[PDB]
């Protein structure tokens, strides 16, 4: 017919990724309807770049979350090495998160294992240490926030190789103290283990979101 | 609900890089996890990998130019389809406060 | 299936270099990563080095710069260079093969080679 017009758009070559989107150009041809016998022809661009779709998900790697807690001092043919110059050893784990289709696996261990001393819930001479800095106020956003210092009652760990060869074969491994101790100090403003004093925060700025 | 699409997110700085166009929804930008999205132009940039918590913002100037005052930084869970840790959706904060004076005393 | 051949386990002394070599054979197309794991005495077997169809890689933080992942396509071997080694890269390594998910997902083993660092 004498009249122009543009059939739909399409891409001009395959979608460049193999997953996800990309971009492509895309075309349209005048035949809807094709002009003839002098009618106008399409108006507009017959090309543009555009995204393409291929709707398939990507490979996503995995990613080790962060270490859980050191289980306790323990050494396996013993009931209590505690308060005790004997070694044991100790272990924490972490997790591969997220990975899927055909992401790589982690790498690295998931397992992390050491020597250690159990010190937990042993008596030890304490003394009591010179204030802290001052922390964070807390609440940071909530009402009338405060900041705190403190002195602790610290206590003198043994005096203990840091490293030990478990083995005949040369091999010096560290060793670690484990646990909460209790440490002895005489009173302190009433208090065996923690001072602490606190001080309002001033002219506290409100937590807007930037965004 | 239509979201802009990006091939980068700068990491270093929460800026959206490289667009590739809007029209699509976050779903579909994301099955690529290097994208990042904007929900609008001139707003959040938002990473597809699975969410973390960015790096701490600088502190903000102190609350009064003289005498003790107060100054806040902050960081955001950035990701999508996740939480970060504390069981959080990604665009929320979490903020610091710390004590702060530039000028000791005020003229 | 797929079966898995490693060899290449030795004695070194720290800052040597040895080249493990592992020949693939069987439903080879079906593969999506290779990779090497290793165990340590006391410890869980743990992934040292993967590498994808595509040729990406990813190391452990302990091993990456000092050892190589790579594949020659035309023998159908994969090969873990590792330099500068150290003591506690002694281990019994083992080649690994995943299959892609669309595939079934299987994991293959090879029977495992000892490298021994000791000075
Ligand atoms: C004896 C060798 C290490 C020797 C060494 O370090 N020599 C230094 C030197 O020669 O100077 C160790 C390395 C890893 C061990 C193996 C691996 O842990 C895997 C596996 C763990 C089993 O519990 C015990 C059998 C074994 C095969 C282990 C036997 C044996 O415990 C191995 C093979
Ligand atoms: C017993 C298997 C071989 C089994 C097999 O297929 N036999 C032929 C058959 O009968 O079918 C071998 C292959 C690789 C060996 C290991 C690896 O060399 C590494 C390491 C070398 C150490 O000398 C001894 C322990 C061991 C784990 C080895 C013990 C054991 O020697 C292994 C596990
Ligand atoms: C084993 O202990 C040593 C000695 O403390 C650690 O090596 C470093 O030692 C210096 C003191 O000379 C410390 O200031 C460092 O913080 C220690 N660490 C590093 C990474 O150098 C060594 O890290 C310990 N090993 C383990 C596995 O904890
Ligand atoms: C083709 O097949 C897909 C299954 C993926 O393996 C593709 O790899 C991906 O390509 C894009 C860039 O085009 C990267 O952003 C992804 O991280 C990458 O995994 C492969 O091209
Ligand atoms: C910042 O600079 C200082 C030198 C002052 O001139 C400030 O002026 C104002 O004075 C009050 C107290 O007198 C401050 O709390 C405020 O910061 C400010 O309103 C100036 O802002
Ligand atoms: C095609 O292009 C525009 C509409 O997309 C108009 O100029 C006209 O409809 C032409 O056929
Ligand atoms: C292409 O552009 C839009 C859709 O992309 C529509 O107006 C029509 O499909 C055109 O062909
Ligand atoms: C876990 O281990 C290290 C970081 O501890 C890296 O290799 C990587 O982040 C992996 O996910
Ligand atoms: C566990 O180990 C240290 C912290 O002890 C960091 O590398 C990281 O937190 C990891 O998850
Ligand atoms: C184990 O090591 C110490 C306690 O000894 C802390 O860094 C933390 O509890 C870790 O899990
Ligand atoms: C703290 O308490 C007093 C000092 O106040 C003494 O008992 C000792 O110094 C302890 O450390
Ligand atoms: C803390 O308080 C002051 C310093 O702020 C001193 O009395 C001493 O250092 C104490 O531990
Ligand atoms: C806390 O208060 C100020 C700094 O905020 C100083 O006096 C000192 O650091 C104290 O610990
Ligand atoms: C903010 O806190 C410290 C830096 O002050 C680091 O642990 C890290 O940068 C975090 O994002
Ligand atoms: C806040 O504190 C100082 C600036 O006062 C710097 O260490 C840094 O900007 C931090 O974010």
């Amino acid at each position: 017919g004498v009249a122009g017009g543009w059939g739909p758009w399409g891409p001009v070559s395959p979608c460049p990724v193999t997953c996800g989107l990309g971009q492509t150009m895309e075309q349209r041809t005048c035949n809807h309807p094709v002009p003839q016998h002098g009618g106008p022809f399409c108006a507009g661009d017959a090309t543009r770049t555009h995204i393409c779709n291929t709707a398939v998900p990507c490979p996503v790697d995995g990613e080790w979350d962060s270490w859980g807690e050191w289980s306790p001092c323990i050494r396996r043919n013993m009931k209590s090495i505690s308060c005790q110059e004997i070694p044991g050893q100790q272990s924490r784990g972490r997790t591969c998160r997220g990975r899927k289709f055909d992401g790589h696996r982690c790498a690295g261990q998931q397992q992390d294992i050491r020597h250690c001393y159990s010190i937990q819930h042993c008596p030890l001479k304490g003394s009591w240490s010179e204030w802290s800095t001052w922390g964070l106020c807390m609440p940071p956003c909530g009402p009338n926030p405060t900041r705190a210092r403190q002195r602790l009652c610290t206590p003198l760990l043994p005096k203990y190789p840091p490293t030990v060869s478990m083995v005949e074969g040369q091999g010096e491994k560290n060793v670690t103290f484990w646990g909460r101790p209790l440490p002895r100090c005489e009173e302190l403003q009433g208090q065996k283990l923690v001072v602490e004093e606190k001080r309002p925060c001033l002219h506290v700025p409100a937590c807007k979101d930037p965004e | 609900d239509p979201v802009l699409c990006f091939t980068q997110y700068e990491e270093s700085s929460g800026k959206c890089k490289g667009l590739l166009g809007g029209g699509v929804s976050v779903e579909d930008c994301c099955l690529n996890t290097a994208f990042a999205y904007q929900k609008r132009s001139g707003g959040l940039c938002q990473p597809c990998r699975s969410p973390r918590w960015s790096l701490w913002s600088t502190w903000a100037p102190c609350s009064v130019t003289c005498s003790e005052g107060s100054q806040l930084r902050y960081r955001r869970c950035v990701g999508w389809n996740g939480q970060c840790s504390g069981k959080v959706a990604p665009g929320t904060l979490e903020w610091q406060l710390q004590a702060c004076e530039d000028q000791q005393a005020c003229p | 299936e797929v079966q898995l051949l490693e060899s290449g386990g030795g004695l070194v002394q720290p800052g040597g270099s040895l080249r493990l070599s592992c020949a693939a054979s069987g439903r080879i197309s079906s593969i999506i990563h290779m990779a090497w794991f290793r165990q340590a005495p006391g410890k869980e077997r743990e992934l040292v080095s993967e590498i994808s169809r595509v040729g990406t890689t990813v190391y452990a933080d302990s091993v990456k710069g000092r050892f190589t992942i790579s594949r020659d396509n035309s023998k159908n071997t994969l090969y873990l260079q590792m330099n500068s080694l150290k003591p506690e890269d002694t281990a019994v390594y083992y080649c690994n093969a995943l299959q892609y998910e669309k595939h079934g997902g299987a994991d293959y083993w090879g029977q495992g080679t000892l490298v021994t660092v000791s000075s």
